[PDB]
């Protein structure tokens, strides 16, 4: 301890400002110039940021607390320049003067008054002399100013441009890794007004730098990945302009302001669709710009393109519309018959070959509910031009041999035979039309709407199905007309054959089924606008389901189209719309928990995911409203696949534990449906977690709610090893696991992830985490099951064709005019990197190596090398257009 | 004589987090709609107050009269 | 495991904040879970004797 004879700083600055009460009257120079030779010095002594301990600032207090306690107020002559050397020197030590109720005073010494450009003292310094001591006043001061007082005093006025210049200053110093410092300084001044903050910090950063914003860029969708239902309102609309104004990146528009539809406005992003067509440059990001506005994330653009340039740079919305979905037909014509497809593989079937000598003998399986399978072993795999002549004859045999139900799925396999097809896909079906039964043309007319689907073009918008829908005085014909054409036309918000199809709601003819879905089919079409396709679904449902406290045919159906027309925001009006509206007994206050969260379909509002809990948790509820429980749950399952796998962890943790392992009905029936609705990608942790509750049986309940989880464990697309579990449930599930029930549910889990080699996005998940939907026609499965009896009968028009959205596969293929270039893409585990240092690595992966047409995967951003730049939105998306420009030796 | 008919009813949703500005944002929302469409809802004080001290202690009573 | 932004910045503030809204919900609606339970049969005299 080497003390004493060296301390000057801890004597004469201990004497100075001790004596400048003995100094201030009576000595007119030495209270200004040993002040200011006070102030500079202070000054001097902290500037560098490599002495943290400074001589005065921390010895000085010990008395100089008392002493400005008694040096600013008590003078109470302050002069002009006499308070500008207090106050500079003075607001200094403060933030190490006081403890933590410093927060209310923070302005005792400097908001006397603010001397001058008190950055003329600060600048070359980071944050050790007030730029912290600066984000402490906007964290309590201003917040408490500006909690509904924001027009208001000095505390506002000043500190507006205060705020402004410190936020310059941010990116002045270094430009080091605090340019993402501004937005924790302009999010927590005036959280809710954080627009009124960024115009002032639009503008800032447009002058700001063109290469320093794409980490600040990326810094606000990290931070708009969730927020507040306001904060996610403010900041993505905060987010739009600065490619637009700053920078002409520009390409992110499309599926970037995709984000911003629907929260802000439906117009605005329209008025974005008008910027797109203000920003008509060249082509290529013009294109890749419109390519995704058709079947990546929306359609229903085939209306705006047809103004007075119609020659070639308006004649791409038709190009948009059916030729580039044609040329991603001529992906699974010419290139995925080159890599791995020839017409019928038709042997995962024969793949149960080796289970005959499996203990003794076999061909003791006769049950003629397997023939209801036996019909995806064709079904399944022709996807994507599985196209088949007398290889349907299992089909032609079986459709006119038995199973009438079976009669309608094996005709509305011929629409997943020929899928995405316009060309000749009507033809294939007229030669297996002409029967003249009620089951075979109405899978096979139902199967149409399945054929043109995603095209949307003139095929039949009232020609076919219409015709055959005005053929009912009956049974499916009166019931899988109407379905068809909305599974086409869901990508559309048409209102005309919306209003042709709403007299199917209108007749009040009482067959129970085509009203359900009816409401299915006209929730597929619309999700904003219409509000009397909520007026005519709830007349028939005060008319109909008043009158019985009975099966959810009722519940499954009728409000799940309200929330099909409702999907997708969380401003909670939509709440007080439809649950005020249907004020009614508890049974059709089912209905409650449905268009609630339908509005709900990702962000963070934790918030209503406690009263996801806590109104209906358990009750112990003796079998009177544990269908709601198990639909609150249902709207548990959504509201976490989107917040980019935060609460993915979280939500497998807690339901994990707390259904299957301390439930009842809620837990042992129903909540395995999220791990068949969370993702589709296949991960060892949740696909062993399952067989843990499937190998145990417990058969004690009735089993097929236990077998239902066994149908969509197998609802992760992307083919694997899964087989083993499969095959070997199926072996115990040939004798036990009676074949008179789920023979067709296990071999329908053991088909259905070999759909196809390829084409399985199926995940709501395009470019990073944009959604497209899917939703529309995903969530009518799970909520077609969750039961029994539509294992038979009824949902066999659903469990065949509920969901087909799926949009290609890959990301490879060039399209560089003449579509000749292959490249050289280097496929890898995708990014991780949020704020590191400068030129971040995107991927860690390097091994895999491709050129050209190669798998998409779970975790793949895809990059590119060899000097070809890929300047398209450098955001990928799988039409990626790829100039070349090699100016660099 | 009553059995003291009581309720569990509830557990007090403790999660002290973003919640506690977005409840007063909604309060917010409320000083639109109440206030400038229809509340004038009033109640009086004292009633209940002004029976007790005028109060009998001047009780009359028959010939077996008890009194403690 | 998802901290990534590895510095003293906002996300990391935001991150740990959303893992405290999950398992202070998990422990309420187990802590639910004990409460209300009316059933009682014990072990209907089987498991009891």
């Amino acid at each position: 301890m080497e003390e004493g004879g060296r301390d000057k700083a801890p004597v004469q600055p201990q004497q100075s400002p001790a004596a400048a009460p003995g100094g201030t009257d009576e000595k007119p120079s030495g209270k200004e110039r040993r002040d200011a030779g006070d102030k500079d010095k202070e000054q001097e002594l902290s500037e560098e940021d490599k002495q943290l301990q400074d001589e005065l600032e921390m010895l000085v207090e010990r008395l100089g607390e008392k002493d400005t306690s008694l040096y600013r107020p008590a003078l109470e002559e302050l002069r002009r320049q006499i308070r500008s050397s207090t106050t500079s020197m003075t607001s200094v030590p403060k933030p190490l003067k006081f403890l933590r109720p410093h927060y209310g005073k923070l302005k005792e010494i400097y908001e006397n008054m603010a001397p001058g450009e008190n950055k003329r003292f600060a600048a070359d310094i980071i944050s050790v002399l007030a730029m912290t001591m600066s984000g402490e006043r906007e964290c309590l001061k201003y917040r408490l100013v500006g909690s509904q007082e924001e027009l208001a005093s000095w505390g506002h006025e000043y500190v507006r441009h205060l705020a402004g210049e410190v936020a310059k200053e941010w990116q002045e110093l270094d430009d080091a890794e605090k340019v993402q410092r501004e937005p924790l300084l302009t999010l927590v001044k005036e959280i809710v007004p954080y627009n009124m903050a960024h115009n002032a910090e639009h503008e800032a950063c447009d002058l700001l730098m063109e290469i320093e914003q794409v980490d600040m860029l990326e810094k606000d969708i990290d931070e708009n990945a969730y927020a507040k239902v306001c904060l996610y309102l403010t900041s993505c609309v905060n987010y739009v302009p600065e490619p637009e104004n700053s920078a002409l990146l520009r390409c992110a528009l499309g599926v970037f302001r995709k984000f911003s539809r629907f929260p802000e406005a439906l117009r605005l992003a329209l008025m974005l669709n008008d910027m797109e067509l203000v920003e008509d440059i060249f082509t290529s990001c013009k294109d890749v710009v419109v390519q995704k506005q058709m079947a990546f994330m929306l359609g229903r653009h085939g209306v705006f393109l047809e103004l007075s340039e119609d020659v070639e740079e308006y004649e791409d919305l038709t190009e948009i519309m059916s030729n580039v979905q044609l040329n991603s037909n001529f992906l699974a014509l010419a290139r995925e018959l080159d890599i791995m497809e020839p017409k019928v593989p038709d042997d995962i079937y024969k793949t149960h070959l080796e289970n005959n000598r499996f203990g003794g003998s076999g061909s003791q399986v006769d049950s003629a509910r397997m023939n209801l399978a036996s019909s995806f072993v064709n079904g399944f795999v022709n996807a994507a031009f599985g196209q088949d002549k007398l290889l349907t004859d299992d089909g032609n045999k079986w459709l006119y041999k038995n199973k009438d139900h079976g009669m309608l799925s094996a005709a509305a396999s011929l629409g997943m035979i020929l899928l995405w097809d316009v060309d000749g896909g009507l033809t294939q079906i007229d030669k297996y039309l002409y029967s003249s039964e009620d089951y075979i043309k109405s899978g096979a007319l139902l199967a149409c709407g399945i054929v043109n689907s995603g095209v949307r073009n003139e095929c039949d918008p009232a020609l076919a199905l219409l015709s055959d829908y005005v053929l009912h005085n009956s049974n499916t014909m009166r019931l899988g007309s109407i379905f068809g054409l909305g599974l086409a036309y869901a990508g559309s918000n048409r209102e005309d054959v919306l209003t042709l199809l709403l007299p199917v709601m209108g007749d009040s003819k009482s067959s129970m089924e085509v009203a359900g879905v009816t409401a299915l089919a006209c929730g597929m079409i619309a999700v904003g606008s219409c509000n009397g396709d909520v007026t005519s679904t709830i007349l028939q449902t005060i008319m109909e389901k008043s009158e019985t406290e009975l099966k959810d045919t009722y519940a499954r159906w009728l409000p799940l189209g309200l929330g099909l027309n409702h999907l997708g925001k969380g401003e909670a009006i939509e709440a007080i719309l439809a649950a005020l509206e249907v004020v009614s007994e508890p049974f059709r206050s089912f209905a409650n928990t449905l268009v609630d969260v339908c509005a709900y379909a990702g962000s963070g509002n934790v918030l209503k995911v406690q009263q996801l809990l806590h109104i209906c948790s358990e009750h112990f509820d003796s079998k009177e409203k544990e269908e709601d429980k198990d639909k609150k749950e249902k709207k548990d399952k959504d509201k976490k696949e989107a917040p980019a796998d935060m609460g993915a962890h979280q939500g497998v943790a807690v339901l994990g534990i707390a259904l299957i392992a301390m439930g009842e009905e809620i837990g042992a029936e129903m909540a395995l449906r999220t791990f068949g609705h969370l993702l589709r990608y296949g991960e060892p942790t949740l696909r062993r977690a399952v067989p843990l509750a499937l190998a145990l049986i417990s058969v004690s309940n009735p089993r097929l709610n236990i077998l239902d989880t066994l149908s969509k464990f197998s609802h992760d697309a992307d083919p694997e090893v899964s087989y083993n579990s499969i095959f070997a449930m199926g072996m115990v599930g040939s004798g036990t696991n009676n074949a008179r029930l789920a023979a067709m549910l296990r071999q329908l889990a053991q088909y259905h992830a070999k759909d196809p080699n390829n084409l399985f996005m199926v995940r709501l998940a395009q470019g990073l985490t944009h959604l497209g939907k899917g939703t529309l026609t995903l969530c009518p499965y799970h909520s077609d099951r969750q039961l029994m009896s539509q294992v038979a009968v009824a949902g066999l028009l659903t469990v065949l064709v509920s969901f087909l959205d799926v949009r290609n596969i890959i990301l490879g293929k060039s399209h560089y005019v003449l579509y000749g270039l292959v490249a050289a893409m280097q496929p890898r585990m995708l990014v991780t990197f949020d704020e590191e240092l400068r030129p971040l690595p995107v991927s860690v992966r390097v091994g895999q190596a491709v050129d050209v047409v190669g798998q998409a995967g779970k975790p793949k951003t895809i990059t590119g090398f060899q000097t070809h730049t890929t300047p398209v939105l450098l955001a990928h998306g799988e039409r990626a257009e790829l100039a070349t420009e090699e100016f660099l030796p | 004589e009553v059995p003291k008919e009581k309720e569990k009813e509830k557990v007090s949703t403790a999660v002290l987090s973003i919640t506690a500005k977005a409840k007063k944002k909604e309060k917010e929302k409320e000083k639109k709609e109440e206030e400038k469409m229809e509340v004038d809802e009033a109640e009086k004080k004292e009633e209940k107050e002004k029976k007790k001290e005028p109060e009998p202690n001047f009780q009359l009573l028959d010939n077996p009269a008890r009194v403690m | 495991p998802l901290v990534t932004p590895h510095t003293q910045c906002r996300l990391k503030l935001l991150k740990l904040e959303r893992i405290k809204d999950y398992l202070l919900m998990e422990e309420e609606f187990i802590r639910n879970q004990e409460q209300m339970k009316p059933l009682e049969e014990k072990q209907e005299e089987e498991r009891s004797k």
